[PDB]
RNA sequence: GUAAAUGUGAUCGAGAGGGAAUGAGCACUGUAAUGUGCACAGGAACGAGGAAUUGCUAGUAAUCGUUAUCUCAUUAAGAAG
């Protein structure tokens, strides 16, 4: 069986690129919000991922990141990292895949609940 | 371009030797007004008899700016018109004039049915209809049968203009314009 | 005596293109538009590649015809349709781009929106369950 | 039954016997007498009016208008 | 004299358009078998060389413009000229302009042959555009 | 006046007919004797009143001699099937659905009226339609349900 | 106030900075009683509609017609 | 982004009317898309509307566009002309 792919490229190429590199893969918005350069709020975020893949080792899980990034592209730098979205009212937490490239983190989560009468 | 003569309706039609042939209907129906094309401005709609000095063949195109979506289009009236005069003219052989005339003089019923009972309820009675309102259903009712006939038939409309005036004139069945009259008629000695 | 000189040629009731029936009495611009993945536009695009009178019925077309469109079909950027004209455009799983044909499309939107499913995404959430997802308003129209 | 894409030899035979003794004629009669679609009512008339058998009377926009051998206009 | 007047446009635009195509002047932009001209239509032209009745016709906006002693043309000028009114599903009809990329090209292929001068605010005719055009009426109207 | 509603017709393999209480029907005034220009949706469910408060399931006022006239279904349904479905009173070889009452007005025509059919196996078909007055199903166990001659 | 921020590009070690735009409601409170609504943008009046009556013939405005 | 209905010629031929829900994209406004534009698809109800009910007497009613008018970064299927 064949190893997970995004727009033609491989999990192990596409984890050693360049956030510049990975915008000529992204859809328009989402590289429109990449060339406009991100928060402060933002790289903090990212600094935090890049830290913790780096630090965790073993089998032990590393700690929960939280944030109010939500319209933050997912990058393949907190793949199989343990992140909480803030959803208005708490941190809901989820665990990113390899599937979920080419979205917005605010498209995991819910911020109403659904309507059954 | 093709004449330098006297004037002709679309530059084609003799206008002159013209009879209405009832004489109860004499004194409202304008063929005398020359006008080379059926369009006027005139402003006699604000006045107590300036309808019934307006042209025929005018009457007759304003008749067509119907059905709601057609409201305006009144140089699509006389592009229809047109065309229905050269099929007619063609088909009868006589002065498309007369054959308007006709169809209005055999399309306009002449007792009806009203209600007359005042002091108490109100009982329907045949009545006798004026001049004027005579005239006036019998333009709606040739207009009636044309509109409704070409909703979703395959023939073209002007041809249609054509087949509903030469019967009327020549006061046959065939014409819905016709028939229509004679039932108001029917009821109006049922009622009598 | 004199003869017509005119006429269409002794013409077929109906042909056989893509597990798809087409009306042989038909002309071949509105025709082509019974195959699922060609419209109206492209419909046009394809018949001047293979070119093909506009004018001809579908049923008077030779093999010859129906292999010329059958190839254009098959691969659209071969004969200079440009990319812009096509029904898949930076295929995600591929990379590519590719003219999707009859059950193909249906067998990919379902694909697609099972991946989603699978993994959670809320958009193929709510079309599973007949809800709206280009921000519509739900309140007062689009009822039963 | 639905209407034809062709004139059959048959029908054009008879379709010349016909047209004479007419007067006006349009795409509809073609088209509702004989079982031809507007598309092959078109292209009949045209040629016939090319071989001088009926001749055209009128043509503003697509209103389009013929005449027979027993037409006759009025007169001044 | 304003000699363009004297005959009739659906006349002369496709009469101008037969010594344009036996003469090559105009080439057709890539694709233009299957480009539409405005984003307002709905479908491309059912004549194939319509590339040809636009060169036909922009030179007679040019004719008439120069007979007038009006300004010189702009590509915006000629976009109002050709535009139309977009389907727009739902909602009323609005006035749309003509794609530029056309116009531009014939406009640049008619500078190449001499038959258009490039102006500060426009574009504007050269004596063999205005001398084809004179050869042409004195025959077509007789 | 009073209008009894049967459904008449040849039964095969069926246990009841149900019949929705709502009849497209051609009305004329009693008074002036003209036809009503449409048919009018008499409903079990409409509610309406009487000038004197009585419950009546029409009230259409005539348009040539202002007269009121008004419509009451009586249901003659024994028992009502799912909650939802008026069974049908079978009386011989026919079923009398409902009694229609008239005030100021004559029913001339019943256009259609909604059937539903339960089979002698207890099942239900739902809005039969009929072909020529011809209605035939059968079940995955071959047992045929007709109406033949429908009127 | 022109406010402004600062962004990260793609690396997330180069800043560079962007300006606020003023837009909406909240610098066009009404001169006369910081309404946020009905304000009346015209003729660089900035005064709301329930204000504008009151004063418009002190102002200089008039129904003619 | 400087009318549209409309005028002439071609074309299409009785769900080639209609554009609703939806796919992979390509751009724009913006601090942020969730908003808007574009291309290719896709192709739902609706075939002239029950009981009732609302204005309108002449350049009026209805039709057709347009707003260097108001809302307005971007957004009119709203008012006021
Ligand atoms: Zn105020």
């Amino acid at each position: 069986f064949k190893e997970f792919s995004y727009k033609g490229v491989n999990l192990e190429t596409l984890t050693s690129m360049s956030i510049s590199e990975f915008k000529e893969l992204l859809p328009s918005k989402l590289r429109r919000s990449i060339n406009r350069g991100f928060s402060a709020a933002e790289r903090d975020f990212i600094k935090k991922c890049i830290k913790a893949r780096s630090e965790n080792t073993g089998l032990e899980r590393p700690e929960q990141i939280n944030t109010n990034t939500r319209n933050l592209p997912i990058l393949p730098t907190m793949i199989g990292l343990q992140i909480g979205v803030y959803s208005g009212r708490d941190f809901m937490p989820m665990v990113i895949k390899e599937e979920m490239l080419g979205r917005r983190l605010r498209d995991y989560v819910e911020t109403r609940k659904l309507c059954t009468h | 371009t093709e004449t330098s003569g006297d004037i002709k309706l679309f530059g084609r039609y003799p206008y002159t030797d013209l009879e209405v042939k009832d004489i109860t209907l004499e004194k409202y129906i304008n063929v005398a007004s020359k006008v080379i094309l059926p369009h006027t401005s005139s402003r006699l709609n604000t006045k107590k008899f300036g309808r019934t000095k307006i042209p025929v063949v005018e009457r007759f195109v304003n008749a067509m700016m119907r059905k709601g979506r057609n409201n305006g289009k009144k140089t699509l009236a006389m592009r229809i018109v047109k065309d229905a005069f050269f099929i007619i003219e063609g088909v009868t052989g006589q002065n498309p004039i007369q054959i308007l005339v006709d169809a209005i003089c055999n399309s306009g019923p002449r007792e009806d049915s009203a209600r007359i009972g005042k002091g108490g309820v109100m009982k329907r009675s045949s009545v006798d209809v004026s001049p004027l309102r005579r005239i006036n259903i019998a333009i709606f009712l040739l207009a009636k049968g044309v509109r409704n006939s070409t909703f979703k038939d395959i023939k073209m409309l002007p041809e249609i203009i054509a087949e509903e005036l030469i019967n009327a004139a020549k006061n046959t069945q065939s014409s819905f314009a016709v028939k229509k009259k004679e039932e108001i008629e029917r009821i109006a000695k049922s009622n009598r | 005596k004199l003869v017509f000189n005119n006429n269409p040629l002794p013409i077929q009731a109906m042909i056989r293109m893509f597990n798809t029936n087409i009306d042989g009495k038909k002309q071949i611009i509105k025709a082509l538009t019974t195959i699922r993945g060609i419209g109206d536009r492209l419909s046009l695009a394809i018949l001047r590649r293979a070119k093909i009178p506009t004018d001809k019925r579908a049923g008077e077309l030779t093999e010859d015809e129906l292999n010329e469109i059958n190839e254009v079909i098959l691969n659209p950027q071969k004969y200079d349709i440009p990319e812009w004209m096509l029904n898949h455009q930076n295929d995600p799983i591929d990379g590519t781009t590719k003219h999707l044909i009859g059950n193909q499309i249906e067998g990919t939107i379902r694909l697609w929106n099972e991946r989603g499913k699978k993994i959670g995404l809320v958009r193929a959430f709510r079309t599973s369950l007949g809800l709206k997802v280009r921000g519509q308003r739900t309140k007062s129209n689009g009822r039963g | 039954v639905k209407r034809h894409e062709r004139v059959e030899d048959d029908i054009f035979n008879k379709i010349v016997k016909d047209v004479k003794n007419m007067r006006i004629l349009t795409r509809t009669t073609l088209s509702e007498r004989y079982n031809l679609s507007l598309n092959i009512s078109i292209k009949l008339l045209r040629f016939l009016e090319e071989n001088q058998i009926i001749k055209l009377i009128s043509s503003h926009r697509g209103s389009k208008i013929y005449a027979g051998s027993k037409y006759e206009p009025l007169k001044v | 004299n304003t000699e363009i007047f004297k005959v009739r446009h659906d006349t002369f635009i496709p009469a101008l358009s037969e010594y344009l195509r036996t003469n090559k002047t105009v080439v057709p932009i890539k694709n233009f078998d299957i480009i539409k001209t405005s984003r307002g239509k709905e479908t491309s032209p059912l004549d194939i060389n319509w590339y040809y009745t636009r060169a036909a016709s922009i030179i007679r906006k040019l004719l008439i413009s120069k007979a007038k002693n009006e300004k010189p043309l702009s590509i915006v000028r000629f976009s109002s000229e050709y535009g139309c009114a977009k389907d727009r599903g739902n909602r009323p009809n609005k006035h749309v302009r003509a794609s530029k990329g056309i116009i531009i090209k014939i406009l640049n292929d008619l500078q190449e042959k001499g038959w258009v001068e490039k102006k500060e605010n426009g574009w504007t005719l050269k004596k063999e555009a205005e001398e084809v055009s004179k050869q042409l009426i004195e025959k077509l109207i007789n | 006046m009073k209008y009894n509603v049967y459904i008449e017709g040849t039964f095969s393999g069926i246990q009841s007919i149900m019949v929705e209480q709502v009849y497209p029907i051609t009305i004329k005034c009693s008074g002036c004797n003209l036809v009503h220009k449409k048919d009018v949706i008499l409903s079990i469910d409409s509610i309406n009143y009487t000038d004197k408060d009585e419950k009546v399931n029409l009230k259409v006022k005539c348009a040539s001699c202002t007269r009121q006239m008004y419509i009451l279904i009586k249901s003659m349904a024994t028992e009502l099937y799912e909650e939802k479905f008026y069974c049908a009173k079978k009386e011989d070889n026919r079923y009398l659905a409902s009694q229609l009452q008239g005030r100021g007005c004559y029913i001339e025509k019943i256009k259609d009226a909604n059937i539903h059919v339960l089979s002698e196996k207890g099942r239900i078909y739902p809005d039969i339609v009929f072909d020529e007055g011809y209605w035939r199903e059968e079940d995955n166990m071959n047992n045929t349900s007709s109406i033949e001659d429908f009127n | 106030m022109n406010k402004q921020m600062i962004k990260y590009n793609a690396d997330l070690e180069t800043t560079f900075t962007v300006e606020r735009k003023d837009f909406g409601r909240t610098n066009r409170r009404c001169r006369a009683c910081f309404a946020y609504n009905g304000v009346i943008r015209k003729y660089d009046l900035m005064i709301c509609r329930r204000c504008f009556r009151e004063y418009a013939g002190d102002i200089g405005f008039k129904i003619y017609d």
